[PDB]
């Protein structure tokens, strides 16, 4: 519903520890559609070449977001995934799509264009400081 | 690094193909990434149980004591 | 895009500009389907050898989505193009031309200007 | 009580020569609980790098033994633990259980700190001069 963050309906009958786990991870899907919703509005040429340049960046992060996907999926289809595992393949991933898409709704909200985007782009980095990653 | 795989964001890109090479290079980096961290935890799995699995009163640090 | 080219390959109204920005298209498509052909036979490849090589050529829903993601933005950066030339012809579809060269998408930008180059030579 | 041996109450109608050997076991158990106990306190990092480094020692002996016993276990649960094994097993580990307890509570009783502490511990060292390990 608008520019909300995607919600998830979880069937009933699904084990309530599941479901937190469930609703644990679900966070780091939502990040991965806001980032791509982002990207295919952005890169409209109106938006600028700004725009255009930063969608392009999100497309080569999401590149590599369903290259691991593919892997998991991988290694899944081996029966080798758990759900514990799965979690704490996905920690690093959770943490780059969720520092991703927070960039993206701060680019969102600000309207951010040019030297504005710019300017917002070195803010983040500052505030990005003490995540190496 | 974000930018060496970044073969898409340049100012002089060269025209190219849409020949993938480089990516099946990149998701085989990306599997054989996955499968060293499952084989790092296999080996510590393996060696846990191996130093649990000794005989009774077997692989204990101060022999004799 | 098939049928756009269809529907100008036998237009001679179109004159030499018309029939060489066909020409590049063409060999564009040429170039996609040979990567199309390539991603088949790396699937048949995967599904004639029966085991379950966790290669990248096995045919997985997420492979082929991870194949075709940039195959997907280069299919529709040149729909958009094919929509935004049409009806335009000589020095109009040279004009057109130009107009997407101010993309910023740099895959965009190169594709664009490659194009921009053969149709203009 | 204070600062006991722990105690255990056994229930009376376990055979008396039954009652008599877990009596004889139970020493070693006191001697773990209290070591435990003074490791587990003593591991403060109030207590100093000299008590600290004692206590970290002590809890490596702690988690071997607690190996062992996972080891005897998995014997009981195999079926292959008799009584009289275990109490074998343990005779040599219930002895150094003991000396350590041992040392502990003199450490404790003394309040060793620094350089009192290391000089109790050459003592007790030379204490041990009989018993090699």
């Amino acid at each position: 519903a608008g520019r909300q963050s995607r919600t998830f309906l979880v069937d009933p009958n699904l084990d309530l520890s599941i479901r937190e786990l469930v609703h644990r991870i679900l966070p780091v899907a939502a990040s991965y559609s806001a980032v791509t919703r982002f990207i295919e509005e952005k890169s409209s040429f109106e938006y600028g070449q700004v725009n255009h340049a930063l969608a392009a960046a999100m497309r080569t992060l999401v590149k590599e977001h369903l290259i691991l996907v593919s892997q998991l999926e991988q290694l899944h289809r081996q029966g080798l995934l758990s759900l514990q595992k799965l979690w704490f393949y996905i920690q690093p991933a959770m943490r780059t799509m969720d520092i991703l898409a927070s960039l993206a709704t701060s680019v969102d909200k600000g309207e951010c264009l040019g030297g504005s985007t710019l300017s917002l782009l070195h803010d983040r980095s500052f505030s990005y400081t003490g995540d190496s990653q | 690094d974000y930018f060496l795989n970044n073969k898409h964001v340049g100012r002089n890109v060269p025209y190219s193909g849409y020949d993938c090479d480089d990516l099946s290079v990149f998701e085989m980096d990306v599997q054989s990434l996955i499968s060293r961290e499952e084989c790092l935890c296999h080996s510590m799995i393996q060696e846990t149980l191996q130093v649990m699995e000794a005989a009774p009163g077997t692989g204990l640090p101060t022999v004799g004591l | 895009i098939r049928r756009y080219t269809d529907q100008r390959s036998l237009d001679r109204s179109f004159g030499l500009v018309g029939q060489s920005f066909c020409a590049a298209l063409h060999q564009e498509l040429r170039e996609y389907y040979r990567l199309l052909s390539v991603l088949h036979s790396q699937l048949q490849l995967e599904d004639d050898q029966g085991v379950n090589l966790g290669l990248e050529s096995s045919l997985t829903l997420r492979r082929l989505l991870v194949w075709t993601y940039d195959p997907k933005i280069r299919l529709k950066t040149l729909a958009a193009l094919v929509d935004h030339c049409q009806g335009r012809k000589g020095g109009e579809l040279a004009s057109a031309v130009h107009a997407y060269t101010k993309t910023g998408d740099p895959y965009m930008r190169s594709l664009v200007q490659h194009i921009l180059s053969l149709v203009s030579h």
